[PDB]
């Protein structure tokens, strides 16, 4: 298939698009020690997918006179890689003087005129950060389709980045309201070592401080299985689930590091437990592979609850065959897209659960469409076309706007962010395969449809600790931070000297005590 | 300006000489920070003190193009600024080997945050950065950042210190305070990795609120430092690892010493060590002992006598210097950069030659230099950090001699600490303040553990019939052979008749 030379199209204006359009194996992965090319070596389906979605949002823009009345909208998308070196080269031909092949070192962002309008922005986090880094001196208004970590939220960094997915922040906000809804007090809180669980735990251990949620252990499981200490490691963590007694465990961890730390888990035989899970994980790549994962004890967690798409397998069909003719044609960014034909992009693929992310994409490029169409000043049919917009004229109103989805508005907040929903989601095991189903929502409040929830045996599951111990016990603080407190009942011939943690004091020789008793008895 | 040299090649120097979006923010809206000058005075000096080395550089002149950095809010014009050629214009294309930018090398931001922005972009070129002051260990990735250096020890050095003062004087049970920032986070996270190996048990980390010092404290912040002296007083650990900034501390030591807490042994992070603005808050002395691990300072010689389109004119400095321990890095950064200059050329006493240098070469270079310079021996770890010596120094209040006192040195190749001196500490009659979760057995007496911590246990008698190997174990009693018995708790059986 003719497929990459279809990732560019003239307009009145454009709008750069990075998704994962390739990727290369580990083996590449060296130090680099001269600076040449680096080769695109593999393919990615879900690049292309994504790269779709745009261009079908671009499309309908194009016929649908509600947006941009009489002006052709144009795309240009580049391939991440998955590789900063790669993502940077494609930030910098963004930003370069259209027609010319190199950029300026002005020292503001007034003086520059560059050739696309929005970038429509990464897939990853990482590149997030580092691109969005760069694009903010120039305020080049960049919308994220996927990258969630709060991190982005600052506005002094990124003074020009928005997402149409919410931040990690909220989905933790509606796990802290879910454990504070069970009354679960005593919880072990895991994350990946990457910095997606790093932070992940930073903001969780922030919330769960606040609201009076006791966390028993805080601790980071590797993204790999090639050294001893990683073993090590995540039998360690083991111990320390096991030795706090905890029954609830929050695991904000990437997919690879929970099917690592759930396999040694299966391997090691860990009772059962409740996990409550994280988007990338409870999506699964990988993960529900496992062949034993009823044993791990219970799973829930939170997801996104945006609209569908239902026409987009059948524009991805339809431009494959399109890019199949050469009938077609006679009217590289990726070289190995081009080996792609039709049985190779299945719709079992596209039926699993990508919409979130498909959809997203959609959703950015209707902002963008929103926003220009905002500013300027558009009549019905009709636009204030004596002038050319900058992109950071476009930033002045893409904080200040409403824009439509299909049948869903949504909104920029001052910090970029979407608000949207979410389902409470919990794997049910009593169908021959591992499969979602809807417990309640969250949307600010936390729903739950309690006669619905499928807990293991005729209860529900329960991890506690005391806040505050009673008159005549001695108290012992645990946890993390020293939150709360285990009780020592005084045994006979012992008393509370102190009101506090201070051991019982054994009985006067001359005196006696029974239990529980705060002080020193005559015999007689 | 001072700002500039020209020369045959030329360095590019960022440092930090100052503390609506559709505003540009400017570095004149801040105060002077008079470090950043200083390290600035360091390029300078030792940049003009090797063009008159006539055995380093014979007849090539050494330039510099210094660029003032509002930490992180300005870095990427710079960046540009360094990499563009002709007219100010800079290419854009696949491979960059055959390209000469303005600056041959960069001696880099201070602040970790910034260097790795800095380097994701350089890493394109290739084009050497060496910093001076980013502890951070993530830079030692050299798949993410292939062309970054240090002339400095990582935080993995500065926690094993720590690490290894709490073991030499035996302290089993310590407490953590961290800031909010990723600094804290990143340092409380390493030394919770690096005590469970050593036998050290944390008894609780805190985090503190992000609060500045000159500004008024919202109740709740208020509350919250309550809450935190709360744990610190209700703790029986007295050795405290605070990982903060040092101007965020003002606001908690006041508070420390509003509720008239005192007994404790403070060690202090690199960040806050030698702050003089901490220091001079009289009352501190009555709080405690206060440690501080810290890089070792090395005296330049000639360096007093010489001190004393944007962002690169800043007059303000002088009238407000009118960075010791640091100085050293800037110093030797440049005099790596200097030494692979010298070899790249193919150069020798007198007999230069001026050829084109494309910098990912000078990268090449750099990795290879191993020369003594000021009597230390500097060259690269392959992880690309100069094994300079770490220390550690005592805060004293009597102003007959110097405010921090040298008391321990740690050395990274060996990675040990030496020459421990006689530290004065807070107690009745001068011995060494002990922080331990339980006191030690008596002989012939089992442990049981207590909750999750290592160092938590009971101690309980055998009983008669039983007795305890100390050399075997101790967590549980064994019986005596069937024809022996015991005194109860004693480690040793006795033949009955």
């Amino acid at each position: 298939l003719c497929l990459s030379q279809q990732f560019k199209a003239q307009g009145d204006y454009i709008l750069g698009g990075l998704f994962p359009l390739g990727s290369t194996e580990e083996a590449t992965l060296n130090q680099r020690t001269q600076p040449n090319s680096i080769p695109c070596n593999r393919f990615s389906p879900l690049g292309l997918f994504l790269a779709m979605a745009m261009k079908m949002a671009v499309e309908e823009i194009n016929n649908g006179s509600a947006l941009l009345p009489g002006l052709r909208l144009g795309y240009d998308l580049f391939d991440t890689c998955s590789e900063p070196v790669v993502t940077m080269k494609s930030s910098l031909m963004f930003l370069a003087k259209v027609g010319s092949q190199s950029i300026a070192a002005y020292c503001n962002y007034t003086q520059y005129q560059p050739r696309v309008l929005a970038v429509i922005g990464p897939h990853s986090s990482e590149l997030a950060l580092i691109t969005g880094k760069f694009f903010s001196f120039f305020l080049m208004p960049q919308v994220s389709y996927s990258a969630s970590m709060d991190r982005l939220s600052d506005r002094e960094t990124f003074p020009s980045f928005f997402r149409t997915v919410p931040s990690d922040r909220v989905q933790l906000q509606a796990v802290v309201t879910l454990l504070q809804n069970f009354s679960w007090n005593w919880v072990a809180a895991l994350g990946s070592d990457d910095d997606y669980g790093r932070e992940g735990l930073s903001i969780f251990s922030s919330l769960a401080n606040a609201r009076g949620i006791c966390i028993a252990h805080e601790g980071l499981v590797p993204q790999h299985d090639t050294s001893g200490q990683q073993l090590g490691k995540v039998l360690d963590v083991l111990r320390q689930v096991n030795q706090s007694k905890v029954q609830v465990v929050v695991l904000f961890a990437s997919a690879r590091a929970v099917y690592s730390l759930f396999s040694y888990s299966i391997h090691h035989g860990l009772s059962p437990k409740v996990w409550v899970a994280s988007e990338s994980w409870l999506t699964s790549d990988l993960v529900m592979t496992l062949p034993n994962i009823a044993r791990v004890g219970t799973v829930l967690g939170f997801l996104q609850r945006g609209a569908l798409l239902p026409e987009f397998s059948h524009y991805v069909e339809t431009h494959l065959a399109l890019a199949a003719d050469p009938a077609f044609c006679a009217s590289q960014r990726c070289p190995r897209c081009d080996d792609i034909m039709l049985q190779n992009l299945s719709s079992g693929l596209l039926q699993n659960l990508l919409h979130h992310q498909i959809f997203a994409t959609y959703a950015a490029v209707y902002s963008v469409a929103q926003a220009l169409h905002n500013t300027l000043q558009c009549n019905v049919s009709h636009c204030h076309v004596s002038e050319h917009v900058l992109p950071w004229q476009l930033l002045e109103n893409m904080y200040n706007m409403s824009f439509h989805a299909r049948d869903l508005t949504l909104q920029f907040d001052a910090e970029g962010n979407v608000d949207m929903e979410y389902d409470l989601k919990m794997w049910v095991w009593q169908s021959p395969t591992p499969v979602l189903h809807t417990v309640g929502t969250f949307n600010g409040t936390l729903q739950l449809q309690q006669s619905k929830m499928y807990w293991p045996g005729n209860q529900v599951p329960v991890s506690q600790c005391s806040r505050q111990c009673k008159d005549g016990q001695v108290r012992r603080v645990k946890g993390f931070h020293s939150c709360c407190y285990d009780c020592v009942d005084c045994k006979a011939g012992s008393y509370r000297k102190h009101p506090d943690d201070f051991t019982c004091t054994p009985c006067n020789q001359d005196q006696w005590s029974p239990e529980k008793s705060t002080a020193c008895l005559p015999r007689r | 300006s001072d700002f500039y040299l020209p020369g045959d090649y030329l360095l590019g120097g960022l440092f930090s000489l100052h503390a609506n979006f559709l505003q540009v923010p400017m570095c004149k809206e801040y105060e002077v920070k008079v470090i950043g000058y200083n390290l600035m005075q360091a390029m300078r000096f030792a940049v003009e003190e090797i063009n008159n080395d006539s055995s380093l550089l014979p007849g090539v002149l050494l330039g510099y193009e210094i660029v003032d950095v509002c930490y992180i809010s300005n870095n990427v014009q710079p960046v540009l600024y360094f990499l563009a050629h002709e007219d100010n214009l800079l290419p854009i294309q696949e491979d960059y080997s055959n390209y000469s930018s303005r600056v041959v090398a960069v001696i880099g931001p201070d602040n970790s945050e910034s260097v790795m922005t800095v380097a994701n972009f350089l890493s394109l070129f290739l084009l050497p950065q060496i910093t001076y002051s980013a502890i951070s260990d993530e830079l030692r990735d050299k798949v993410r950042f292939p062309a970054l250096l240090r002339t400095t020890p990582s935080a993995d050095h500065h926690i094993e210190a720590m690490v290894q003062l709490m073991l030499h004087f035996r302290w089993n049970w310590i407490i953590v305070l961290v800031s909010n920032d990723t600094y804290g986070r990143d340092n409380g996270q390493l030394l919770g990795e690096r005590v469970a190996r050593r036998g050290i048990c944390i008894a609780f980390q805190e985090t503190l609120p992000t609060l500045q010092p000159n500004q008024n404290m919202t109740s709740e912040e208020r509350q919250r430092l309550v809450t935190i002296v709360d744990k610190l007083q209700q703790s029986t650990a007295r050795v405290v690892v605070v990982f903060s900034p040092d101007l965020t501390l003002y606001h908690f030591f006041n508070e420390v010493l509003r509720q008239n807490f005192t007994g404790a042994v403070w060690i202090a992070s690199e960040s806050w060590a030698i702050d003089p603005v901490l220091h001079n808050l009289t009352e501190l002395r009555h709080l405690g002992t206060f440690l501080g691990i810290t890089i070792q300072s090395v005296p330049i010689p000639g360096f007093s006598e010489f001190r004393e389109t944007c962002n690169q004119e800043c007059d303000n400095c002088l009238n407000a210097t009118l960075g010791e321990r640091v100085v050293y890095s800037v110093y030797s950064a440049v005099y790596a950069v200097a030494h692979a200059l010298h070899s790249l050329l193919g150069c020798d006493k007198s007999t230069c030659t001026k050829r084109v240098v494309y910098p990912w070469q000078l990268l090449e270079e750099i990795w290879k230099v191993n020369f003594t310079l000021l009597d230390h021996q500097i060259f690269f770890d392959p992880q690309g950090d100069v094994a300079l010596h770490l220390e550690i120094v005592q805060w004293q209040w009597d102003r007959s001699q110097n405010p921090f006192q040298s008391v321990a040195s740690y050395y990274p190749l060996q990675r040990q600490l030496k020459n421990i001196q006689d530290i004065s500490w807070h107690t009745i009659n001068n011995t060494i303040p002990m922080s331990m979760c339980s006191k030690r057995c008596q002989s012939g007496q089992k442990k049981k553990p207590v909750g999750i911590h290592v160092c938590c246990f009971e101690c309980i008698d055998c009983l008669p019939g039983t007795f305890l190997n100390h050399t075997e174990d101790e967590y549980e009693c064994q019986a005596c052979p069937n024809n022996e018995w015991s005194y109860q708790s004693e480690t040793s059986c006795f033949k009955r008749q």
